[PDB]
């Protein structure tokens, strides 16, 4: 029966990327311009000093 | 009288007989019977003993089956209309 | 959201393991070199006694 | 030789950490989601409406 | 299914593949050991790796590529690298004798006894594959071993396998920089051989690659790793359609059908728009419009050709990341209505859009940007003939004074095949203006 | 019931046999003492050993194999070995005079007074046996004591017992390697004597056995222990049908009825597919497909013959391990679809598949692979005539200048018998051509 549960688990993955995709729908709303991009450069500018 | 069966040359005579002898660089390698000491006689002749060999050829390469791309600005048939 | 958080934590833990083994192998190599050097050092001491 | 001894102390700390972390990963990677699969479905949670 | 095989020839062609497969292991989270963590992704080899790796029951992701060289120097060191356990030892086909930049020596002297070995690899890789859309040929025109050996094998894989695609990628010779003066010899030798057999040959020139680095990436001091990263990013971008999905999914078959207008000429130009230093995109914004302006900005191309000196035929754009059709169709509508971009009148539309939702991810210890909206701009224009025009006047002099011929006639070649290529080349240019001429 | 008899002639034919029961005792767990643990497997001699060993009420597994030798050197050292307590003293037939590589010396001078004694072993083994399907003859064409002695005894066992099979196994003469120049003499003598009596003669060659070793087994310096291990594995696989069962069970009679097309020619080729190093098997995968491709790869055969130089008649597959009909029948169907594989049009089907569930086990102190799916490739083709045509051009050279004849005419022969063998051979290739000609 566990195989029926894993195909339930991957469906639980599908709904969540749908939860994610609506997040990415609102991410695109934010990604008019985003902010985690700012966070990324901090490490990039950090290592550049190194 | 049994005729000797014509020795079938499934290559062999052609290849394997000549293949044994061909991959052989012998009569050469450990050393000669002696070094033929070059008596002071001569050397090459005014820049002789060269490798230059200008050949003459035009040999065709394989076939580009790939046919001509254009029709050199020509026409197919269009515009056939009937009232 | 519970399931998502669990998955993220597990991934971080795996990364930590990777770093650990990375350190271990070079520790191994370094100690081997150190031992060989100290043996050469005793030999040099006797040679100097000569 | 002192530095050498310090090196073995470092490595022994390392392997103890290895064992601890391996145990933790086994536990959480095994028990949780395997039991979590039993989570019911939305319609029967709606009561077979 | 949707899988292919990559090939790496020429001593240059193997370090580039290394970085590509180095890049490829990151997006799949491949540990250098060869296995996934306790996470359930291993099986009958059918997952995101099935199109790229072969992670069979042993759990080891086997890359679907064969690395071929003739000098053991580089291949032994990578055999002592970090992922050498991943790489199959005899897929790293090594050699003991070089081609000495000689196309023919790499085509006649040693290639005969080695191709049978690699052909065994091909068929033993052919049998395990299922869909096998085509091949990835990584090489170089100025191939120290790339020129001669690739030419023979691509002939051999063509004759037995003529029903699938063959994708060619080589560094275009630098227009004014030459690390070899015999490089023109084999380069035109390679081109004329491949024209009737190569399916899609894609080029690149390193000078403008360096020029980009200190233009926008602000790196006045880059490295091959950086160069390999961006070409590795380039091939990663075109292969993301195989990896992930998007609004629509497109394949090399569509690429082939829609990009090449007519036979022979199959030499478009790739380009990646969001090439910027991280700190520059830090306080600025990137969107579809400006990257479209940037991707069509003439100095952003890696090939020394002015598009205003030529005319456009085809353009393929591949948006990887988060996009919406609304701005995409509007922006290109502005682009289609742009005056300076001189498309040939023969094509009403020439635009092949590819959409992939997955954002391009960074590489640890990298240098690139932080991209949400990425596009690889593949395009074909008439401004390319100048390069071959640059090539011929170089060759016509040096051939007329027949330099280095003693080398090639010494090892058994002769002038006729050299003669053939020039009108074969002259055929190439004379085709280029007539397609330009409406 | 299901049993057979083993015969070992030639001083080099005994160490190879020695390994067999060294191998055989492992998969049965036979202790070198000669007894199992206290667990109840003893009786009148009826269990997995009953087909091979004779563990009577005394409880000692007695191998059903007579080792005949003409020099007490190697037979006594193994008589001082590890399993000598298992072995019957005078079943280990020792000898006091050599044949000096002379066929007729072992066939006339000394074989007379020895064959009567060894025949006593055969009948005293025959009487205790019940079904005794056939005989296992291990020898060598360059048999210093194999060639001459076997020829006489095989004649004698043929005339008294013509109602049962006799299976012959000899190292084929090394094609381009000759450790003895008289070898073409006695070899052609053996062949013409055996053509009208031998049931099924199977050949192997040492060179290709080593060639495999440093190709995929990755051993640049193996030993006889490995070489004997490989062939001992081969005979173990063919005897697994006697030992264990499978999806279907086959017998040497089926092998005989279906392999030999017509009288005379009974000389197929055997091969083992899963030949790989332990580590290579570790991070790779085994399945029916690739081993089917590997087993039909031309360089995996142990005989210096190009299959594309000839054409196929029969192919027998002995799948030992876990396989299903589905992939097996699908894979062979694709093999039938292959065009390079050239079976003779006389046989639409020539496929004899054998399935055995038991996985091939490893040997302690061994170097073999990890086998879950094995197959033994018994196959006969027309590309075999090269071997004899290699012998005759050698032989016709010496015979015209009649070297070493003073040795042979010295101890009592003439040239007529040497004459017969040449047209006896000349029949073979003229038979080979006609069967080769469709
Ligand atoms: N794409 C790419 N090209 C390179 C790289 N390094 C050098 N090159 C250039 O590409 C050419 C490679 O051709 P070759 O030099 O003949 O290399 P090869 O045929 O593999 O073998 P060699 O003769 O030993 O060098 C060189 O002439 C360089 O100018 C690199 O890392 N990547
Ligand atoms: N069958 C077999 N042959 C071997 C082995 N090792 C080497 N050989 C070769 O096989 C040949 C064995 O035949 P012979 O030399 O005639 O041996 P013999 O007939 O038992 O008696 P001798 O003439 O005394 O050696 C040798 O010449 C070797 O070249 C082995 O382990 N088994």
């Amino acid at each position: 029966m566990s195989k029926d549960l894993q195909q339930e688990a991957n469906l639980a993955k599908k709904r969540y990327i749908d939860l994610c995709r609506q997040g990415r729908i609102f991410d695109a709303r934010n990604r008019i311009i985003g902010g985690d991009t700012q966070a990324w450069d901090f490490q990039v500018r950090d290592q550049k000093i190194k | 009288e049994p005729p000797q069966h014509p020795r079938y040359t499934s290559l062999f005579r052609a290849t394997i007989k000549n293949d044994m002898k061909k991959f052989k660089t012998a009569m050469k390698t450990m050393g000669p019977a002696k070094v033929e000491i070059p008596s002071p006689k001569d050397f090459l002749k005014k820049h002789s003993k060269e490798k230059t060999l200008p050949p003459k050829k035009k040999f065709n390469r394989c076939s580009p089956k790939k046919p001509a791309v254009p029709l050199r600005t020509d026409h197919p048939v269009m515009g056939i209309q009937s009232g | 959201a519970v399931n998502s958080a669990f998955s993220s934590r597990c991934q971080e833990l795996d990364d930590s393991l990777q770093k650990l083994q990375y350190h271990l192998r070079k520790t191994l190599t370094e100690i081997t070199d150190q031992e060989h050097q100290i043996a050469a050092l005793k030999q040099a001491i006797k040679d100097k006694e000569a | 030789e002192q530095a050498l001894r310090n090196l073995e102390d470092s490595r022994m700390s390392l392997e103890k950490d290895i064992a601890v972390k391996t145990n933790s990963l086994f536990i959480d990677r095994q028990k949780c989601m395997t039991h979590r699969n039993r989570y019911p479905s939305v319609l029967q949670l709606a009561g077979y409406q | 299914m949707r899988e292919c095989i990559s090939i790496h020839v020429g001593q240059a062609g193997v370090q580039i593949g290394n970085a590509c497969w180095e890049l490829y292991c990151l997006e799949h989270g491949i540990q250098p050991d060869g296995q996934m963590p306790s996470d359930k992704t291993i099986g009958g080899g059918d997952d995101s790796f099935n199109t790229f790796f072969s992670e069979t029951g042993a759990g080891k992701h086997v890359p679907r590529a064969v690395f071929v060289d003739l000098e053991p120097t580089v291949v032994d060191e990578v055999r002592t690298g970090t992922y050498r356990q991943l790489f199959h030892p005899e897929q790293l086909i090594t050699g003991k004798e070089d081609a000495a930049n000689n196309y023919a020596r790499g085509h006649y002297t040693i290639g005969k006894e080695i191709v049978d070995l690699v052909l065994d690899r091909i068929r033993k890789l052919a049998d395990l594959c299922t869909g096998l859309q085509g091949f990835l040929i990584f090489h170089s025109f100025g191939g120290g071993t790339g020129s001669g050996f690739a030419s023979l094998l691509m002939e051999r894989l063509s004759v037995d396998y003529g029903k699938k695609s063959k994708l060619e990628f080589a560094i275009y010779p630098a227009p004014q920089v030459s690390t070899a003066v015999v490089e023109p010899y084999n380069s035109i030798l390679t081109t004329h051989t491949t024209l009737e057999h190569s399916d899609c040959a894609f080029m690149v020139d390193n000078e403008a690659i360096y020029d980009i680095c200190r233009r926008n990436l602000d790196i006045e001091r880059p490295t091959y790793t950086n160069l390999n990263r961006l070409i590795g990013q380039i091939v990663s971008s075109i292969t993301a359609s195989l990896r992930f999905d998007g609004a629509l999914n497109v394949d090399l078959t569509e690429f082939q059908t829609n990009l090449v207008p007519y036979p022979r000429i199959h030499f478009p130009l790739a380009t990646y728009a969001p090439v910027i230093s991280a700190e520059k995109a830090y306080h600025e914004q990137l969107s579809v419009a400006e990257i479209t302006n940037a991707c069509f900005e003439p100095a952003n191309q890696m090939v020394k050709c002015d598009p205003r000196h030529g005319k456009y035929m085809a353009c393929c754009m591949l948006y990887r990341g988060d996009v919406v059709p609304k701005d995409v169709n509007a922006a290109i509508a502005t682009i289609k209505t742009k005056r300076t971009i001189q498309f040939v009148d023969w094509c009403p539309t020439g635009f092949k859009v590819g959409i992939n939702y997955q954002p391009p991810t960074v590489v640890p210890g990298g240098d690139l940007a932080k991209v949400q909206r990425a596009v690889c701009m593949l395009s074909n224009t008439t401004a390319i003939a100048e390069a071959w025009a640059r090539l011929d006047h170089k060759f016509d002099l040096m051939y007329a004074k027949r330099a280095f011929v003693h080398w090639y006639v010494g090892e058994g070649m002769e002038e006729g095949e050299f003669s053939e290529a020039r009108e074969d080349l002259a055929a190439l240019e004379k085709d280029y203006e007539e397609v330009g001429v409406d």
